[PDB]
């Protein structure tokens, strides 16, 4: 509180959005909270608590934005823009990692953590369950299948590394978990091959024959069928 | 019955009647007689909405005359002296009081109570807390914090009751609390703290317990203030139990898989020394680590003392009750951002689906913390809903940045300014793949280098990498006129590390290098022979260009408890610079390393150091090139004479003194470390005193020179630079300033058995790294 100048809410919104264009947020949120303190009854309060969340999404802290959006839920649980806030949550929880110093355009995204990925999956499930028809339906399902593919790929990388060490008795349970609760993924016809190789290396002839029958009935054409599975790299 | 038709609340400002429509447990068209007359009160009183709501029922428009919760707009912060205003602001935000945060007076009372009690925990007792509550705009409130702090809380006398077994003074010398004197005024080293007092209490418990006195019945503690609440006095009353003789420990219990004989052997104890309770805790720890490495994490060990008086002894029966052998089902990892999952799974033991052994878990913990990528790591063990033999080992990390650019400067006694710049990275936004560009430059040294390493080449691990360096050195510089020659080396090298065991890791290396060494104006005798045998003369100068294909063997172990401020442990190793044949200048040199430590006292620590190395000649080259010889004497070598001033000294044109150096170096060191008790234990300075000899030898004898011999004896046997078992006596003290801006070592040395040819250096100062 250093200028404390009377202004117009529309001009304040214009200044805040052009500051967002020019990456000025610390004063924008301070230009946001002042209008809410002086003029409480305004949708600009919600617009502020959402675009300062987007700003903290460009920045590092998250607890402030999450606390603000939960306080909003506690005060105004019936605003129509809630979905966007929800999306913003799914945004701020996803951790796009906007940083050019370590760009790495590949960015497999399967290295952040299982915690945030699983929490974003739960959040997006709550999203699709709450509003079946919002301003965003295709992008939500797209990023959802992307993150579940990333989780499956993380599990696949764990299983692959464990196979590089010889833990067949452990890769067995890992592959069982993958084949039992990680369907519809792309890392299927390779994990099955690792399970078959492990069963062959563990002297399980009947189990190997059975799992190979499942192989030929579930994947009739795959390069892993001709060439036995070999740990890459 | 009653049907609700748009029940109105009146006496509001911003409550948004739709929001309260949602919040009331009823809605439009609902019957309410008296049910939620107080339930709504509890709901809106919770979640921070209102504090005084009058609920009425009249004409369908209920008069809810509410005084809205005041808003903490801007917290006024001042009067904080020892603690920071941002700190109190953050730890108050921890309790709420965020933006407008529906302020409550009871929360203010709770906060002021918390701060006053936490300050009473400190040396501030008489706190006139006056948080000024002022009515700002419509609902804004500013809470002003005012802490009227006392001077301090120092102790006048520290005495106990029944103080017959030990002297008061020596008892004060062991506790972590002193009284006011001349070495306590600075840094307020006499403040009183609750946690520090409890720590001193448990410390004196361990003191009386290790000495052989049992059960240490502490009667009471009495604190007393003075007038105006400025000074503090402490009184203690305790009770001892006398010494004993504990010799009959025993163990009993089921040992399904581990043999009892092993547990009895690990139970190190004897009827002598009458006991050691620290050893009791140690044997509990070792029996929990061993019995529990077979796969029994929940081994509960019970201990009950059996005291037999008259003879004044106590025995210890250990009724261990293990069972339900624990396997491992799965192990997760959390907080692994910016890092691959495999770079963490590649280090720890306890693969999977195996019995759970803490012996491997602690090794995995030390291995992962030895990586440096993370700050804090924990090893949780949560059971699963399939609790027979199935548990879970979810992980947790605290990430730390790895790559950075270093731009450091340092100052040495003779050369002066030295610079070291460069970029380094331990994780190139992927796996480890550590690489670094580093260039150091002084008035006499130039060292550029690019390096790139990968700890894991194979599946287990090989430190595979490349490196191209730009070594250059020329000491023809200011007053210190070391033998004049400019050398510059470059080229590459394969350096392969290979762990032989879980602890140690040897590393070999081959390298193809090019070298250009150019001398200067007319050189001593040992240079013309080289430039006419292998080098190339050019008028009154000499130069040489070629290849120096060389290898390096290394093996170094270090187990000190801390990098800085060392303790029990020892840095040792072996190294070998063997210029592999195939190119010119076929030579080799070996070295050793031994820096044993000994903390034989709580304050004074000693060290037994010493290194040994030989630089042999082989193949075509029979002599030793000067530009790769050793320079005896210096700071780290003898802590005495000037650097590179050992060995013989030969006169050159215009009467300058040059030293050749030998092919057999050795040194042994010994000092005594104790800190300075002036202000406090601030980690800034360390004092010691060394008394160490040297070693430098030539083997041949020197009689011919530039018409003048710099030695007393006309035929001084240069087999040793001195009498047999080459060495030079000296000693002296050494202070070290260990501020984070590099070490500043100031050594004041006095020579011993001073021969009339050894130039002395009484005071040496080194600032920074100067590596």
């Amino acid at each position: 509180a250093q200028i404390t100048q009377d202004w117009s809410v529309e001009k304040l919104y214009a200044e805040a959005q052009d500051e967002l264009n020019s990456s000025n947020y610390t004063r924008a949120v301070k230009l946001y909270e002042i209008l809410e303190s002086r003029f409480p009854t305004s949708r600009h309060a919600r617009q502020s608590q959402l675009d300062t969340a987007y700003a903290y999404y460009k920045d590092d802290e998250k607890d402030k934005a999450l606390a603000a959006i939960e306080r909003f839920r506690r005060l105004h649980p019936q605003h129509p823009n809630m979905d966007y806030a929800l999306y913003l949550r799914g945004l701020v929880l996803f951790n796009e990692d906007q940083s050019f110093l370590n760009k790495l355009a590949s960015q497999d995204w399967s290295d952040r953590d299982p915690k945030a990925n699983r929490e974003a999956y739960q959040a997006f499930a709550e999203l699709v369950q709450r509003f079946p028809n919002s301003k965003y339906a295709a992008d939500a399902t797209a990023r959802m299948v992307k993150l579940v593919d990333a989780l499956g790929g993380n599990e696949m990388s764990v299983a692959r590394y464990y196979m590089k060490r010889g833990a067949y008795i452990a890769a067995a349970n890992r592959a069982k978990k993958i084949i039992g609760s990680y369907q519809n993924t792309r890392y299927v016809e390779e994990s099955l091959a690792i399970l078959e190789l492990a069963y062959k290396k563990l002297d399980k002839p009947q189990l190997a024959a059975d799992t190979r029958r499942v192989l030929e009935t579930n994947f009739p054409k795959s390069p892993f069928l001709t060439h036995a599975w070999q740990p890459d790299d | 019955d009653f049907t609700i038709q748009d029940i109105r609340v009146e006496g509001l400002q911003r409550t948004e009647p739709s929001t309260v429509f949602n919040y009331l447990p009823v809605k439009v068209g609902d019957t309410y007689n008296d049910t939620h007359g107080s339930a709504i009160i509890k709901s809106l009183y919770a979640t921070g909405f209102f504090d005084d709501v009058r609920v009425e029922t009249a004409d369908g428009q209920l008069l809810l005359t509410v005084i809205e919760r005041p808003t903490i707009g801007s917290l006024n912060i001042t009067g904080a002296k020892m603690l920071q205003n941002d700190a109190i602001k953050k730890n108050l935000e921890s309790f709420g009081l965020a933006q407008s945060q529906y302020f409550n007076q009871a929360t203010l009372n709770q906060a002021v109570a918390g701060l006053k009690e936490e300050y009473l925990g400190r040396g501030k007792l008489n706190i006139q807390i006056t948080p000024k509550v002022t009515k700002l705009a419509r609902n804004r409130v500013d809470i002003d914090i005012t802490i009227d702090e006392g001077k301090s809380a120092k102790i006048t006398d520290i005495e106990f009751e029944g103080n017959q077994v030990y002297s008061d003074r020596k008892l004060m010398r062991q506790m972590s609390l002193t009284e006011g004197g001349i070495w306590t005024w600075l840094t307020r080293s006499d403040r009183f703290d609750r946690q520090k007092f409890a720590q001193d209490m448990e410390k004196v418990t361990d003191f009386y317990q290790n000495n052989g006195y049992f059960d240490f019945r502490i009667l009471d503690t009495d604190i007393q203030t003075n007038e105006d609440k400025t000074r503090q006095t402490i009184k203690i009353t305790v009770h001892e139990g006398g010494r004993f003789r504990w010799g009959k420990v025993s163990i009993e219990g089921d040992t399904n898989e581990v043999p009892k004989a092993e547990l009895e052997k690990l139970l190190t104890m004897k009827p002598g020394k009458w006991y050691e309770r620290q050893q009791m805790t140690a044997v509990l720890g070792e029996i929990q680590n061993r019995m529990g490495s077979a796969g029994y994490a929940y081994s509960e060990i019970s201990v009950q003392p059996l005291p037999n008086a008259g003879t004044k002894t106590v025995d210890f029966v250990l009724h261990i009750e293990p069972g339900r052998k624990i396997y491992v089902n799965e192990i997760h990892i959390t907080g692994n951002n910016k890092t691959r999952d495999e770079v963490v799974r590649r280090e720890l033991r306890q693969m999977e689906s195996a019995p759970y052994d803490t012996s491997k878990l602690q090794r995995s913990k030390e291995r992962v913390e030895l990586l440096g990528y993370f700050d804090n790591v924990q090893f949780d063990a949560v059971p699963l809903a399939g609790t027979p033999d199935k548990v879970d080992l979810n992980m947790s990390l605290t990430e730390r940045s790895t790559g950075s650019l270093d731009l450091s400067a340092g100052w040495v006694q003779d050369t002066g300014l030295v610079m070291s710049a460069g970029v380094s990275q331990d994780n190139l936004f992927g796996t480890g793949k550590s690489a670094a560009l580093r260039a150091s430059r002084s008035k006499t040294t130039l060292n550029g280098s690019l390096s790139f390493t990968d700890p894991y080449f194979t599946a287990d691990g090989v430190s595979l990498g490349y490196d191209i360096y730009g070594k250059a050195f020329d000491p023809r510089k200011a007053s210190t006129s070391v033998k004049q020659y400019k050398t510059t080396t470059a080229g590459g090298g394969v350096r392969m590390g290979i762990p032989v065991t879980e602890y140690d890791r040897v590393n070999f290396g081959l390298a193809a290098e090019h070298l250009t060494v150019n001398t200067y104006n007319k050189a001593p005798k040992r240079y013309a022979d080289f430039i006419r045998k292998y080098g190339k003369t050019d008028g009154a100068d000499g130069s040489f260009k070629g290849l120096l294909y060389k290898g390096t063997v290394g093996w170094g172990r270090n187990k000190t408890d801390s990098a800085s401020w060392p303790t029990r442990g020892y840095l040792t190793g072996v190294n070998a610079e063997i210029a592999l044949p195939g190119s010119k200048l076929q030579y080799y040199s070996a070295t050793h390393n031994q820096t044993w430590f000994f903390p034989l006292s709580k304050t004074f620590t000693l060290m037994l150091g010493g290194e040994v190395g030989i630089a042999g000649g082989y193949g075509r080259t029979k002599e030793i090139p000067f530009f790769e010889n050793f320079y005896g004497g210096g700071l780290g070598s003898v802590r005495g004479y000037e650097s590179g001033t050992l060995g013989p000294k030969v006169y050159d044109e215009y009467g300058e003194k040059i030293s050749y150096g030998g092919n057999k170096k050795a040194n042994v060191s010994a000092e005594l470390l104790f800190p300075m008790p002036g202000a406090k234990d601030a980690r800034t300075v360390r004092l010691s005193l060394f008394a160490d000899a040297g070693s430098v030898w030539d083997g041949r004898t020197y009689t011919a020179a530039e018409n003048g011999n710099n030695k007393s004896v006309y035929s001084e046997n240069a087999h040793k630079s001195t009498f047999t078992n080459e060495l030079r006596y000296s000693a002296g003290g050494a202070v070290t300033w260990l501020s984070p801006l590099g070490p500043m070592k100031f050594s004041y040395a006095y020579p011993l058995k001073k021969k009339p040819e050894d130039e002395i250096q009484r005071f040496q100062f080194q600032l920074g790294t100067t590596f």
